[PDB]
RNA sequence: UUGACCUCAAAUCAGGUAGGAGUACCCGCUGAACUUAAGCAUAUCAAUAAGCGGAGGAAAAGAAACCAACCGGGAUUGCCUUAGUAACGGCGAGUGAAGCGGCAAAAGCUCAAAUUUGAAAUCUGGUACCUUCGGUGCCCGAGUUGUAAUUUGGAGAGGG
RNA sequence: GUUCUUUGUAAAGUGCCUUCGAAGAGUCGAGUUGUUUGGGAAUGCAGCUCUAAGUGGGUGGUAAAUUCCAUCUAAAGCUAA
C-alpha cells in the first residue's frame, strides 16, 4: 500500500520535488483565511496515524500562526521594577506555537472536540498547521467504543488545558530522572513539597 | 447484484450441500489504491492507469517509478473522474486489472504494445528534462519582438 | 549552634493538620468490608511473587514483587491469560535470570492452585466461607543460607591479602593491558 | 561469571543463571526484505538534498577527512557524520 | 572545601561496623553457653554478620579462645589475625 | 447539447450543539513589588498575590525511550522515611530534590503500519411496522485518497 | 434461586516444523538566545538557524575522541482506587 511509501518521501525535504510542492502550497495557503476548512487532509498518511478515520464526523482545519518571539504588552518599555525585568525582545512564550493553533480553531469550533495536529508547511512569516478535529454529537462517535471515551464530558476542550500531544510536551510530562520538577504536574509536586505536614502524636 | 447472488446462492447451500462452487469465478478490475500497490511488487497485474490530476499529487507520483521496477506496463489516463465511473465510485485515482477472460487475451497484448511505446519505453528520458518554461503572453510577446530586433 | 529552618515563605497558607487519621481508619476499614461483601467468596488481593531486592544495602532481603512472569506462569501449566482470573497477578516486563528465585515461584504455584477451588459458571455454586488474607495463607518466607554449626577448614589464604590483592587487581588492571600490547606490537 | 568476594573485577554472589527468553522489543532496528525495498525506491525518485550535494563535490575534490568536519556541523553530532559519509562512498561506488 | 560528588546516594556507601567485642549477641542467648563451652574445631557455630546486617568486622577488644566460623564482606587485618589465633576461619562471602 | 467530478457557496433548509454562573480543591498560561541581605544591582520574597483561558465529583498522572550497577527491580498517585543530605549560591543571606526500604490502593490495555480481493463484508440519515435509552425491512447518502474482521511488540502473522 | 427459550458447519485457548516479523519526521539531535528548578561548558520548556539514521535510536548526573557493556523502545491514544 502507499502507507509506507509516503512515509519516506515527506521525510525528504529538500528533495527536488518536495521543494517544489512546498512553495506551490505556501502560496496557496496565504490567499484563504487564517482559519478555514480543508476538505480533505494534505498528508493522508500522517493524518491516519494520529487517528483520523475518513468517515462521518472527523473534520481537518488548517491554521495559521505568526511566526516569532512575544513581546511584553508594558507601555514604552517601562516595566517599573528592579534592574532584570526591563528585558522585552528576548521573551520567548513557554508554549510552543503548535498549541496555539490549536486554541484558535478550539475556540471557533466550539462544539468540536479536537484531537490533535501535526505540521504541513512554514514561510518566514507564517508557520502552517493542520488539525485534526472530533464532533462528538454526531451518531457514529457516540457509538463504536473505539472513540466514544471523547464523548465523555472531561474532555471538553483539550486543547486549552494541555492535554493533547503537543500539549504534554510542552508540559514536559515524560517519564524519567531528568523530569523531577514536572512528573505528575509542576504545581502539584510543588504544593506537595512545601507543605508543613504535622501529625496528631508529633513525629 | 450482490443482493441477487446472495439469494442465489443461499438457496443453493441448504438444498444441495455445496461449497460456494454454485458462484463461478469473477473477473473485474481492482481498484482500490492500497489495493494496487499491492498486487504490484507481486508482479500480478498487467495493466495500471494513473489519473493525472490527484489533489494531494504526493500520493501517485511514485507509481510511475514503482511500476518501472517491477516490470508492469503502467499509462497514465486522464481524469479521476473517468475511473470512478467505471468501477462504481465518485473517484477512483487508479484502476489494475489482474485477469482477463481467455477469449479476450489477444486483445489486451496488443493494448500494452501501443502503451508501453509511449510510456514505459520513453521512461529512460523523461527524467532527464525539467518542465514550467511557459510565460504569459503578454511577456512571451515582450521578448520575442525584442530577439526580432536584436 | 546553627540552625536552619526554611519559613520565609508564606507558609501558614499551606499547612496540613491530621485530625481526620482516627476518622479516615474508621472509613477505610467499612471500605475494605463492604469490598469483601462485593467480592463475597473471592480473597481480597491476588497472589504476589518472591522477589529478592536491588541495591547491596538491602539485596540479603527478600520481598514480595508485583507479578510474577510470562515464564514462571507457563512453567506451573497455566496461561497467563487465565492467570489473571484465577488470581495471580503477572507482570510482563521482569525476566528471570536467577534459578532459585524461579524454583520458589513455581512451588509457590503448585501450592496455590491445590488451595483453591473454582467454581463452575454453570451454577450450584458450593458455599465457600471466604479467607480474607491470601497473603496470611501463602507467605513470604526467608530462605536459609547456611546450617547453624560446620567443622573448621583453613588454608592459609589469610582473608585480607584476598581482599587487598583483588583491589590492587582492579585498580591497576587497564594500564598493565597497555603494556602488554606494546610488547606485542613490537617488530 | 561472578567471583564471589565483595570486591574485585567481578563482584557479587555466585548463582546459577537461567539466560532467559530474548524480548522482541529489542530488535527494533533491524529493517525487513520490504523497507530496503522501499528506502531503495525512495532515493531514486527524491535525489539528493542540497547539503549532500555539497559533499559529494567535496570528497571527490578535498578528501575524506574535511568532508567529516562538514558533515559534523550541517547534522548534528560527530558519530551521525560517520554514518552520512560512509553513504556518500556508497553513492558514487554505485556511479562507478 | 574538597571535591565535589554529583547524585551521591548512600547505598553505595552502607557499611556499618561491628567490634570484636560483642560478636556473640549475634548468637541467641540459649544457645550461647553450650558454644562457648567446646573447643571443638569438628563443631564451630557459624556466625553471618551480614544477616545480622554489618557490613564490616573490625578488632577492638579481645575475644574467648572458642574457635569460631565468621561470614563477612569486609574484615581488617588485625581482626583477622585475632580470630586466626583462636583457630576460626574468616570466610569471605558477598 | 446534455451528464458526472473537484473546490467554493447560499437557505427562517432536516436534526443538533457552544457561550453564561459557581470558581474551596484541579490543568495551563501570564506575572510583580513591599520584604531579607543591617546599604544594594545579585539572590531572596517566588516559579507565589493580582490578571486571563478550561474541567469534574474528583481532576491530573499511568501501563517505561523507567530506576539501576545489584543474587537485581517493574504502570501512576499518597504517607512514613531518604533529608535539611548530595547539590547549587555577591559560596554571602539564603535555597534544597531524587533511587532503594515499610505501608495504603491495586487492573490493565488500544490504534497507525499485513490484499477481504472469490465479491465494502462497515456506517449516518429518511420512511413504514414493532417487543422503543432501541429493533427489523426497503430507499437515497457517506465511502476504495480506505469504512469492517485479523495484529500492538509481553508479541504476532502466513503455510504444515 | 426459579422458569421456559439454544444461540454455532460460530468463537476462543494450548503443542510442534518452517518462511517471517511491516513498529510514528521539520520529529529525535546539535548550535545560539531567553526562561526555569537541587541539576553543577548546560535539568526542563520555548524562539530561530541547521537537520538525521535502521544490527538503528535514547539514557547510564564532568566536556571530547576511541573501544566496550548494561537497560528500555520516543516523536499517536484510553482507564477505576
Amino acid at each position: 500500500g502507499a502507507y509506507k511509501y509516503l512515509e519516506e518521501l515527506q521525510r525528504k525535504k529538500q528533495s527536488d520535488v518536495l521543494r517544489f510542492l512546498q512553495r506551490v502550497r505556501v502560496w496557496e495557503y496565504r490567499q484563504k483565511n487564517v482559519i478555514h476548512r480543508a476538505a480533505r487532509p494534505t498528508r493522508p498518511d500522517k493524518a491516519r496515524r494520529l487517528g483520523y478515520k475518513a468517515k462521518q464526523g472527523f473534520v481537518i482545519y488548517r491554521v495559521r500562526v505568526r511566526r516569532g518571539n512575544r513581546k511584553r504588552p508594558v507601555p514604552k518599555g517601562a516595566t517599573y521594577g528592579k534592574p532584570t525585568n526591563q528585558g522585552v525582545n528576548e521573551l520567548k512564550y513557554q508554549r510552543s506555537l503548535r498549541a496555539t493553533a490549536e486554541e484558535r480553531v478550539g475556540r471557533r469550533a466550539a462544539n468540536l472536540r479536537v484531537l490533535n495536529s501535526y505540521w504541513v508547511n512554514q514561510d518566514s512569516t507564517y508557520k502552517y498547521f493542520e488539525v485534526i478535529l472530533v464532533d462528538p454529537q454526531h451518531k457514529a462517535i457516540r457509538r463504536d467504543a473505539r472513540y466514544n471515551w471523547i464523548c465523555d464530558p472531561v474532555h471538553k476542550h483539550r486543547e486549552a488545558r494541555g492535554l493533547t500531544a503537543t500539549g504534554k510536551k510542552s508540559r514536559g510530562i515524560n517519564k524519567g530522572h531528568k523530569f523531577n520538577n514536572t512528573k505528575a504536574g509542576r504545581r502539584k509536586t510543588w504544593k506537595r513539597q512545601n507543605t508543613l505536614s504535622l501529625w496528631r502524636y508529633r513525629k | 447484484e450482490k443482493k441477487e447472488r446472495l439469494t442465489k446462492e443461499a438457496a443453493a447451500v441448504a438444498e444441495g450441500k455445496s461449497k460456494q462452487d454454485a458462484s463461478p469465478k469473477p473477473y473485474a478490475v481492482k481498484y482500490g489504491l492500497n489495493h494496487v500497490v499491492a498486487l504490484i511488487e507481486n508482479k500480478k497485474a498487467k495493466l495500471v492507469l494513473i489519473a493525472n490530476d490527484v489533489d494531494p499529487i504526493e500520493l501517485v507520483v511514485f507509481l510511475p517509478a514503482l511500476c518501472k521496477k517491477m516490470g508492469v506496463p503502467y499509462a497514465i489516463v486522464k481524469g479521476k473522474a473517468r475511473l470512478g465511473t467505471l468501477v462504481n465510485q465518485k473517484t477512483s485515482a487508479v484502476a489494475a486489472l489482474t485477469e482477463v477472460r481467455a477469449e479476450d487475451e489477444a486483445a489486451l497484448a496488443k493494448l500494452v504494445s501501443t502503451i508501453d511505446a509511449n510510456f514505459a519505453d520513453k521512461y529512460d528520458e523523461v527524467k532527464k528534462h525539467w518542465g514550467g518554461g511557459i510565460l504569459g503572453n503578454k511577456a512571451q510577446a515582450k521578448m520575442d519582438k525584442r530577439a526580432k530586433n536584436s | 549552634p546553627i540552625l536552619k529552618n526554611h519559613f520565609r515563605k508564606h507558609w501558614q497558607e499551606r499547612v496540613k493538620v491530621h485530625f481526620d487519621q482516627a476518622g479516615k481508619k474508621v472509613s477505610r476499614r467499612n471500605a475494605r468490608a463492604t469490598r469483601a461483601a462485593k467480592i463475597a467468596p473471592r480473597p481480597l488481593d491476588l497472589l504476589r511473587p518472591v522477589v529478592r531486592a536491588p541495591t547491596v544495602k538491602y539485596n540479603r532481603k527478600v520481598r514480595a514483587g508485583r507479578g510474577f512472569t510470562l515464564a514462571e506462569v507457563k512453567a506451573a501449566g497455566l496461561t497467563a491469560a487465565y492467570a489473571r482470573t484465577i488470581g495471580i497477578a503477572v507482570d510482563h516486563r521482569r525476566q528471570n535470570r536467577n534459578q532459585e528465585i524461579f524454583d520458589a515461584n513455581v512451588q509457590r504455584l503448585k501450592e496455590y492452585q491445590s488451595k483453591i477451588i473454582v467454581f463452575p459458571r454453570n451454577g450450584k455454586a458450593p458455599e465457600a466461607e471466604q479467607v480474607l488474607s491470601a497473603a496470611a495463607t501463602f507467605p513470604i518466607a526467608q530462605p536459609a543460607t547456611d546450617v547453624e554449626a560446620r567443622a573448621v577448614q583453613d588454608n592459609g589464604e589469610s582473608a585480607f591479602r584476598t581482599l587487598r590483592l583483588a583491589r590492587s587487581e582492579k585498580k591497576f588492571r587497564g594500564i598493565r593491558e597497555k603494556r602488554a600490547r606494546e610488547k606485542a606490537e613490537a617488530e | 561469571v561472578k567471583t564471589g568476594i565483595a570486591i574485585g573485577l567481578n563482584k557479587g554472589k555466585k548463582v546459577t543463571s537461567m539466560t532467559p527468553a530474548p524480548k522482541i522489543s529489542y530488535k527494533k532496528g533491524a529493517a525487513s526484505n520490504r523497507t530496503k525495498f522501499v528506502r531503495s525506491l525512495v532515493r531514486e525518485i527524491a535525489g539528493l538534498s542540497p547539503y549532500e550535494r555539497r559533499l559529494i563535490d567535496l570528497i571527490r575534490n578535498s578528501g575524506e577527512k574535511r568532508a567529516r568536519k562538514v558533515a559534523k556541523k550541517r547534522l548534528g553530532s560527530f558519530t551521525r557524520a560517520k554514518a552520512k559519509v560512509e553513504e556518500m562512498n556508497n553513492i558514487i561506488a554505485a556511479s562507478r | 572545601v574538597g571535591m565535589r560528588y554529583f547524585h551521591k546516594q548512600q547505598a553505595h556507601f552502607w557499611k556499618p561496623v561491628l567490634n570484636l567485642d560483642k560478636l556473640w549477641t549475634l548468637i541467641p542467648e540459649d544457645k550461647r553457653d553450650q558454644y562457648l563451652k567446646s573447643a571443638s574445631k569438628e563443631t564451630a557455630p557459624v556466625i553471618d554478620t551480614l544477616a545480622a546486617g554489618y557490613g564490616k568486622i573490625l578488632g577492638k577488644g579481645r575475644i574467648p579462645n572458642v574457635p569460631v566460623i565468621v561470614k563477612a564482606r569486609f574484615v581488617s587485618k588485625l581482626a583477622e589475625e585475632k580470630i586466626r589465633a583462636a583457630g576460626g576461619v574468616v570466610e569471605l562471602i558477598a
